[PDB]
C-alpha cells in the first residue's frame, strides 16, 4: 500500500520538471489497478495534479499532466470525487490545447461515463467549449482519436441529456453536419478510428432525433450527406448506429424527409443485399421515413418493393 | 551482473500491467457490448414510441 | 514512524536501523531486494556478515552475534536483522 | 422526453459498504442467516 | 526505444496467449518484422504485400497512396480504387498478386475500373512479353474504346 | 484495511450492474405498457 | 492456511449474486433505508429455502 | 483462461538478456532471427 | 512431495535435510517448533551454527558458507536452512 508516496511526491508544492511523467504514469498504472484503483481513489491524492496542469506554464507539462489527469478521471470514485472537488474545471482546461493527450482528456469523462457525464452536462459551456476545439483541425490523427472519443461521449451524454445538447449550439445533427463539412479525410487519418467516431456521432442522432429538439438539429442541419460519405466504410456500429438515426429523423419532418427521398444507392444495396445487422434499424428507418418524403413509399414500390 | 536487476523490474512489471490490462479493456469491451444491445432494442421501441406520438 | 518488537541492539543503531530499512520499504518494490538493501548498507558502514528477512508469514530460529538481532514491524511486513 | 434514472447510490454506498465488510470478516458457511442477523441488529 | 517497443511486444504476446509459446512468438515476431504477412489476406488487403510498392518506389505519393491503402479498411478494392481516382496501376497488381490470372482478373480488374494500360501495367505484374498484348489487341473486338469482357472475349476465347 | 479495496470493487460493480438493469427492465416494461395502450385503442 | 496479504480472501462469486440481486430489489421500489423491507425479503427467502 | 504460462516468464528474461549482449543496431530483426535460431 | 527449489548442498546432505523435515513435521505444527527442531538436528549432526527459517512467505538476503545452503518445499510449507 505505498501509492501514497507516489501521490504526495506528484501532488508537492510546485511539483518540478525533473520528470514529472514516470511519476503519472506509474499512479496512473496503479490508479488503474484494481486494488491500487482503490488504494488512490480512497486515499486522497488530491486534485493538485488538476491545478498544476492548469497552472502549467510550459510546453511539455500540459500535456504529459493532461494525459495524467485523464488516465485518474476514468473511475468510478475517482470521477465522483473530482466532481465533487471541482474537476470540471480539469475537464474543460483540458480541451483547450491541441495535442492528444489533452484534447481526449476531456472526452475519457463521458467515455468511462456511459451515462455518468452528468457533470460534464451541468457544465453545459464545457461541451460547447470541446466541441469548438475537436471541431476545428489542428495536428489531427492524434486529435482524431479525441474526436472518436468526445463522439462516443456525445453518443453517451445526448442520449441522456436530448435537450441538454440540442440546445446547445453544439448540435444534435449540426455537429454531424459539421462532421461531414470537415470529412476528416486529410491524408492518412479519414476512418481510423474515425469510422467509429462516425458511429458514435450517428447514435447520437438517432437518440437525440429522438427527441423534437433533436428534429430541430436535423432540420437546421440536413446531414444525409455525413451517411453518404461515412457509410463506405462498413463499420458494424456506424451502419447500425446511422439507419436508427435516420429512423429517428421521422420526427424533424425536414432532415428525414430530405434523407429518405434524395438518398444515395447505399439504401437500395442495403435491401438488395444481406446486411442483416443494419437492417433492421434501416427498415426501421424506411418505416418511419415513409411518412417524410411520403413520396418515399410510392418510389419504394416503384423499386421492387413486390421482392 | 547487470542483467539481474535492471531485467527483473523490466520484466516483472511489464508482465504484471499486461496482465491487469487485458483483464480490465475486457471487461469495459464487454460492457459496452451490453449498452449496444439493450440501446438497439430500446432504440427499435423508440421508433415504435415515434409511431406513438405522432398516433394523434 | 515504525515498530520495534524485540530486540538486542543498542538504541541509536536502532533509529538508524529503521531509518534504513523505511528508505528501502520506499524505494524499492520486492521483499528479497528490500532485504537486499539493507543488508549491503548495514555491510558498506558497519561490518560484513550480516543477513536480512522481510516476510509476512514466517517462523524462523535463529543465531545471532551479541547485541546484534532486530525484529521490528514497519508496516505490512515483519523485518529480521542479525549479524552472525 | 428521456426519463431521468436518478435511482443513484447516496447512502447505499455507506450501507453495502457496512454490510460487505462484515460478510468479508465473516465469510459465511451460509448466506442466509449471516445476512438476515445483521439486517436484525440494524434493526436493533 | 528499445522499452517502448519491447513493450508493445509484450502486450500483444499477453493479449494473445497461445500454446506453442516458443513457436507462436517466432511466427508473431516474423510477421511484424516482414512486410509479407503469413495470413496475406486478399480482395481487403490488410496485410501490405507492397512487393508492387517496392518495385514503383511509392507509387506516385508514397505517404499519400500508403495513407490511401491504410484508409481503405473485390467490393473493398473497388472502394479504395474510387477514393484513390500510377496508382491506378498499383491498385490492379495489388488486385492481381492477391490473386491467379485466369482471365477473371483481367475481367474484375476491368470492373474495378479505357482497358489497355491495365493490360499493360499488368504485364509487368508477371516479373509475358508485348506481343501478347498486341495479338489480344488484334483479336480485340469493340476496338473503339473499353470494350466489355463478353464482347472482348471473341477470338481469343481459350487464353489464361 | 486489508480489505478495502475488495469492498470498493464489488460495491462498484454491483453498482453498475444493478443500475443498467433495472434502468432498461422498466423502460421496455414501459414500452409495453405504451403497446397494450395502441392494443387497447385498436380494440 | 492463514492470510498474507489482501489476495488470500476466499468470498465466491455468489456474494456478487447476493449484492446484484439485492441492488435489483432495493432500487425497483427505490425504498432507500428498507431495513424492514429487507428483513421481509431475507424472511421469505429463507420461508422458500 | 488467462495466465502467460511458465514459458514466456523465461523467454522474455532470455530475449532481454541476450539482445542486451548483442546491442543490435536495428531493433527489430534482432527477435525474428532470434526465433529462428531458437526453433532448432 | 520435496520440491528442492533452489539449494547448493550435496546430495547426502540434501537427503538427510528432507527426510528429517519430513520428521519434523508430522511431529509438530508450529513453526517455532518445527524450525526449532529441525536446527537442532542439524546443529547436533553438523557444525556449529544453522539458520533455519520456517515459513510460506518471505525474502531473504543472507550469505551462506559455499555448500551449506538449501531452500525447499514441502507441499506448502518452506523452508529456508544455510550456515553460516
Amino acid at each position: 500500500r505505498a501509492i501514497p508516496k507516489l501521490v504526495a511526491v506528484l501532488a508537492l508544492p510546485e511539483l518540478p520538471d525533473d520528470q514529472r511523467a514516470h511519476a503519472l504514469r506509474v499512479l496512473n498504472g496503479l490508479l488503474s489497478t484494481q486494488e491500487h484503483k482503490t488504494n488512490a481513489v480512497a486515499e486522497g491524492a488530491a486534485p493538485p495534479l488538476c491545478q498544476l496542469a492548469s497552472q502549467c506554464r510550459d510546453d511539455e507539462v500540459r500535456r504529459l499532466s493532461c494525459s495524467a489527469l485523464a488516465s485518474l478521471g476514468q473511475v468510478m470514485a475517482g470521477r465522483n470525487g473530482i466532481v465533487a472537488a471541482g474537476g470540471l474545471p480539469v475537464l474543460t482546461e483540458a480541451l483547450q490545447t491541441t495535442p492528444e493527450q489533452a484534447a481526449a482528456a476531456l472526452k475519457s469523462f463521458a467515455a468511462s461515463n456511459d451515462g455518468a457525464a452528468q457533470l460534464n452536462l451541468e457544465r453545459a459551456a464545457i461541451v460547447p467549449a470541446l466541441v469548438t476545439l475537436l471541431s476545428q483541425p489542428t495536428d489531427p490523427a492524434f486529435t482524431l482519436t479525441a474526436f472518436s472519443n468526445a463522439l462516443s461521449t456525445l453518443e453517451g451524454m445526448t442520449r441522456t441529456d436530448d435537450g441538454v445538447l440540442a440546445a446547445l449550439d453544439g448540435g444534435v445533427p449540426a455537429c454531424l453536419v459539421a462532421l461531414a463539412r470537415r470529412g476528416l479525410e486529410g491524408d492518412l487519418k479519414f476512418e481510423g478510428r474515425l469510422m467509429e467516431l462516425l458511429q458514435l456521432v450517428a447514435t447520437c442522432l438517432e437518440q437525440i432525433c429522438h427527441h423534437a429538439d433533436g428534429k430541430a438539429a436535423c432540420r437546421q442541419a440536413e446531414a444525409h450527406k455525413v451517411l453518404a460519405e461515412l457509410l463506405t466504410l462498413q463499420h458494424r456500429e456506424i451502419i447500425k448506429h446511422a439507419a436508427a438515426a435516420l429512423m429517428g429523423l421521422a420526427v424533424e419532418k425536414e432532415s428525414k424527409v430530405n434523407v429518405m427521398l434524395y438518398a444515395g444507392v447505399s439504401l437500395v444495396r442495403l435491401m438488395r443485399g444481406s446486411d442483416a445487422e443494419l437492417a433492421a434499424n434501416a427498415r426501421d428507418t424506411v418505416a418511419a421515413a415513409a411518412e417524410h418524403l411520403e413520396a418515399r413509399r410510392t418510389a419504394e414500390m416503384l423499386l421492387s418493393m413486390e421482392e | 551482473f547487470e542483467v539481474e536487476p535492471i531485467l527483473e523490474v523490466l520484466v516483472g512489471k511489464v508482465l504484471e500491467q499486461g496482465l491487469m490490462e487485458v483483464l480490465e479493456e475486457e471487461e469495459l469491451a464487454a460492457m459496452r457490448a451490453h449498452q449496444e444491445h439493450f440501446e438497439q432494442i430500446r432504440n427499435a421501441e423508440l421508433v415504435a414510441t415515434q409511431r406513438m406520438e405522432a398516433a394523434e | 514512524k515504525a515498530v520495534i518488537k524485540n530486540a538486542d541492539m543498542s538504541e541509536e543503531m536502532q533509529a538508524d536501523a529503521v531509518d534504513c530499512a523505511t528508505q528501502a520499504l520506499e524505494k524499492y518494490n520486492i521483499e528479497k531486494d528490500i532485504a537486499a538493501y539493507i543488508k549491503k548498507e548495514f555491510d558498506r558502514k558497519h561490518n560484513p556478515t550480516w543477513h536480512c528477512i522481510v516476510g509476512r508469514n514466517f517462523g524462523s530460529y535463529v543465531t545471532h552475534e551479541t547485541k546484534h538481532f532486530i525484529y521490528f514491524y514497519l508496516g505490512q511486513v515483519a523485518i529480521l536483522l542479525f549479524k552472525s | 422526453t428521456y426519463q431521468k434514472p436518478i435511482t443513484i447510490p447516496g447512502d447505499f454506498p455507506a450501507i453495502l459498504k457496512a454490510f460487505t465488510r462484515e460478510i468479508l470478516r465473516a465469510q459465511p458457511s451460509n448466506i442466509y442467516e449471516f445476512g438476515a442477523r445483521y439486517f436484525s441488529g440494524l434493526q436493533g | 526505444n528499445l522499452a517502448d517497443i519491447l513493450k508493445a511486444y509484450t502486450k500483444e504476446v499477453i493479449r494473445r496467449q497461445p500454446t506453442d509459446l516458443i513457436a507462436f512468438s517466432a511466427k508473431y515476431f516474423t510477421n511484424l518484422a516482414n512486410v509479407a504477412s503469413g495470413v496475406s489476406n486478399s480482395s481487403a488487403p490488410a496485410k501490405e504485400q507492397l512487393r508492387q510498392v517496392y518495385t514503383r518506389g511509392g507509387s506516385g505519393g508514397a505517404t499519400l497512396t500508403e495513407s490511401q491503402v491504410t484508409g481503405l479498411c473485390i467490393a473493398d478494392a473497388v472502394v479504395a480504387k474510387v477514393m484513390e481516382v500510377d496508382l491506378s496501376k498499383f491498385v490492379f497488381l495489388c488486385l492481381a498478386m492477391s490473386c491467379e490470372d485466369f482471365n477473371r482478373v483481367c475481367m474484375g480488374v476491368f470492373d474495378v475500373f479505357d482497358l489497355l494500360t491495365l493490360i499493360a501495367h499488368l504485364g509487368p505484374d508477371m516479373d509475358v512479353t508485348p506481343a501478347f498484348l498486341d495479338a489480344v489487341a488484334a483479336e480485340l473486338p469493340a476496338g473503339g474504346g473499353a470494350v466489355t469482357y463478353m464482347e472482348l472475349c471473341e477470338a481469343p476465347s481459350l487464353k489464361p
